[PDB]
């Protein structure tokens, strides 16, 4: 299983419109597929994801900042790689309505044997249009929700949720929300991946 | 400023009234690091503009922005032979003024 | 009676072809680092009669004939490696539609560098090796550019100067200017990227010799010149004509063939640089393969933005080798070749800006034209945009260039922040996306931040007026 991406963070003022950053992507997964001998090489690789780190505070009355992608997680040796990509980091949220998109989910990829898994869920969009993550049981990890935000005229504005999930692969961070000058938060960091091997 | 869908006019504009909304690609925050010297010239510190997605670009103008288009007055037209223009696309564009000064009086 | 010349034996067996001159050489090839062949090296002297000396060994003769060490490298954390390995893996032919038989990598950065090959040429008992040739195709662009922003930093040229000066015949050669031909404003058709006529003998018969500046001569312009940007080879064929002329005005005479290669390998250090006059390559190379396809299917890889439209899927069942190839089709654009530690040298002497100004090294970083906007299919494709710089490709922070020549992709990026130079080489016509999408892929594995838009710097000139005052007049 892949590690899921940390979430963004949205702009903090006392005045004009101020957007969500957007959520991080869950991680891809590779299901439980055999391999021999013969096709394994003489030695290994079990690269484990690390979790994407969520996007700081603004550290003013200013725009936020982007997260950082989970780590890929990767299985290989001699004809046979197996890899599960970690969840993309969730965007910035600024002044415009645009700003705070959510990161893709992580894409799977195998050479040498036929086995099958699944790409991670989406991460939600902040922006001028807040949104939870997709949800995923299919072995494979969900996104983090978008951050709320406030208007320039009026009140705020509420974000999405995180997506429920049953694989091992990471889910992404929540982004968080465009703020006063004095408010906000550090966004949600990605979840680690994971990785299982068995011998026989 | 988009510079086909403005002339510039070194006489008879004085205003921001003067200048078509459609010339307009984006407008600035307000200049910091404002300076003098014994020379005549003045300085700013780089200018951003955030986010950027008009049309193409081919000049720029500093002007005293008095919130209101009548009084608005307009300070100097700049462009350059070899900064001719700049293409928008979500980048920001930073302004990076001339190191001795952008303006004499 | 008279010397003939000189025999180099090694081991007892002679290196030499026939008999060097007082003043010639023979170079001893294939021997490992850091050690000593001093004991093992002779010479004899021999007469037009055919008479020969004993072989003096080089330790009697005093000569310190010692291989240099090899020159030691950080590489790379482990982690980074494996990780890079399982990407390029992705791009190769065992992975469902991935028709490439082999692949080169090249990574430098700051935190260390990283140099490896993958698959075989389709050679019976010979995978890939570091020491082998490849076409540089398109990137010999970067190459070309650069030296005609030299003659300009030289003055020997001016951005406003009209083509029809260094050439005659030329259609609108009144309107194109350097400036112009340097930011591919440049209104001429392109024979490879735009003739499908040309195209199919381009494939069908890659070794017939071709006359493209005849070829431009008689094209009509697509636009009015410096209205629109557009993918040329004809400019940088043009290039190649304003050099040439500065050799005859300023240097001594050389063709583009003869300078390009000169200044290149004598300034960096790239001694596998060279541009063929053969239909193959300095030896050992790699072999270049395609898999037959239908004429719509080879002006989807020959066109501009082939690297986008990369999902053409490969359905056909027969190949073809690629490696003879003339020269002629490419001209200055596409005809470098050279092995892959040179190829990252030569990125990092642009990353350096070599043969540069201070001042032209900062406006080559900063002047673009529109190439292509695009919807970014993934997480690791880039920001939107790409443009046409003064001697790159630019997408995000990296400059670069991406190519071919008939059965190669090579692709050469680096980092305007960093300093990082990442290289990317494909054996098959197939992979002209794949090897891209493996650039993307590993410059988002070491830096995902530079993967993003890059800011647009604007230089305003200064507002001047005259000091204009009158006198009054006392009576």
């Amino acid at each position: 299983g892949g590690a899921g991406g940390g979430g963004g963070s949205g702009r903090r003022a006392n005045s004009g419109y101020r957007y969500g950053g957007g959520g991080g992507g869950g991680g891809g997964y590779i299901d439980r597929v055999w391999i021999p001998r013969a096709s394994l090489g003489s030695t290994f690789t079990l690269i484990r994801g690390l979790g994407g780190a969520g996007g700081a505070r603004a550290a003013g009355s200013s725009n936020g900042n982007n997260g950082a992608p989970g780590g890929s997680t990767v299985f290989s040796s001699g004809s046979v790689s197996l890899t599960a990509s970690g969840g993309a980091a969730g965007v910035k949220g600024t002044s415009s309505s645009a700003s705070g998109s959510g990161g893709a989910g992580g894409t799977t990829s195998i050479s040498g044997v036929s086995a099958t898994g699944y790409t991670g869920g989406k991460g939600g969009n902040g922006g001028s249009s807040p949104s939870s993550g997709q949800s995923r049981t299919d072995g494979s990890g969900a996104g983090g929700g978008g951050g709320g935000g406030v208007r320039s005229n009026d009140n705020s504005f509420s974000g999405g949720s995180n997506g429920t999930s049953s694989g091992p692969a990471g889910n992404g961070g929540r982004g968080t929300d465009g703020s006063i000058n004095t408010g906000g938060s550090n966004a949600g960091s990605g979840g680690d991946g994971y990785v299982l091997i068995e011998w026989e | 400023i988009d510079a086909d869908d403005y002339t510039v006019n070194l006489t008879s504009h004085t205003t921001l009234a003067n200048i078509p909304s459609g010339a307009i690609i984006a407008v600035s925050e307000s200049l910091t690091g404002k300076s003098v010297t014994s020379a005549g010239w003045v300085k700013a510190d780089p200018t951003v503009f955030p986010e950027v997605t008009g049309d193409t670009g081919e000049a720029v103008i500093v002007y005293k922005h008095t919130g209101t288009a009548s009084t608005s007055t307009l300070l100097s037209y700049h462009d350059s032979p070899t900064y001719q223009f700049v293409i928008p696309n979500g980048s920001d564009i930073r302004v990076i003024w001339p190191t001795d000064g952008f303006i004499r009086f | 009676s008279g010397l003939r010349g000189y025999n180099v034996y090694r081991n007892g067996v002679r290196q030499n072809t026939s008999p060097v001159t007082e003043l010639g050489s023979v170079t001893i090839t294939g021997l490992t680092p850091g050690t000593d062949y001093s004991s093992q090296i002779t010479v004899t002297a021999i007469d037009m009669a055919g008479n020969e000396s004993e072989p003096k060994t080089l330790a009697e003769l005093e000569a310190e004939a010692a291989t240099d060490e090899l020159s030691p490298a950080d590489p790379l954390a482990p982690a980074v490696r494996a990780q890079i390995d399982a990407l390029v893996a992705a791009k190769m032919k065992p992975t469902s539609g991935k028709e490439a038989d082999g692949a080169m990598v090249g990574i430098e950065t700051p935190t260390g560098s990283y140099y490896k090959a993958y698959g075989g040429d389709r050679t019976k008992n010979q995978p890939l090796f570091l020491e082998q040739n490849f076409r540089y195709g398109s990137c010999s662009k970067m190459a070309c550019n650069t030296l005609l922003l030299r003659e300009i930093d030289r003055g020997h040229v001016d951005w406003d100067d009209t083509l029809d000066q260094f050439i005659d015949g030329i259609p609108n050669g009144d309107k194109i200017t350097v400036r112009y031909l340097l930011l591919f404003q440049d209104g001429l058709k392109d024979w490879l990227q735009g003739d499908p006529a040309v195209q199919q003998t381009y494939f069908l018969n890659p070794t017939l010799n071709y006359d493209p500046l005849a070829y431009i001569r008689a094209s009509t312009p697509v636009f009015e010149p410096g209205t629109d940007s557009h993918y040329s080879n004809a400019a940088t064929l043009l290039m190649g004509k304003i050099l040439e002329w500065c050799d005859a005005e300023f240097y001594t005479g050389r063709s583009a063939r003869e300078l390009i290669v000169e200044e290149w390998k004598n300034t960096v250090g790239m001694e596998s640089l060279h541009w063929p006059t053969t239909n193959y390559m300095n030896q050992p190379y790699v072999r270049g393969w395609t898999p037959n396809m239908a004429l719509p299917q080879i002006q989807a890889i020959l066109g501009p933005f082939a690297f986008l439209a990369g999902l053409l899927g490969y359905p056909t069942s027969k190949d073809l080798e690629w490696t003879a190839v003339s020269t002629t089709w490419s001209d200055a654009a596409g005809s470098l070749a050279g092995n892959m530690e040179d190829f990252v040298k030569f990125g990092k002497a642009l990353y350096e800006g070599e043969f540069l100004s201070e001042e032209m090294n900062q406006l080559r970083k900063e002047i673009f034209t529109r190439y292509v906007e695009y919807e970014p299919a993934g997480p690791h494709q880039g920001p939107g945009w790409m443009g046409f710089g003064l001697n790159s490709i630019c997408w995000g922070h990296w400059l670069g260039w991406v190519g071919n020549l008939g059965g190669y992709i090579a692709v050469l990026f680096y980092n305007q922040d960093d300093g990082s130079v990442i290289a990317t080489m494909l054996n098959n016509f197939a992979g002209h996306a794949d090897a891209v999408d493996l650039f993307y892929q590993i410059a988002y594995l070491l830096n995902p931040e530079s993967t993003g838009h890059r800011d647009w710097i604007f230089r305003p000139d200064p507002a001047e007026d005259a000091d204009e005052v009158r006198d009054p007049t006392l009576y």
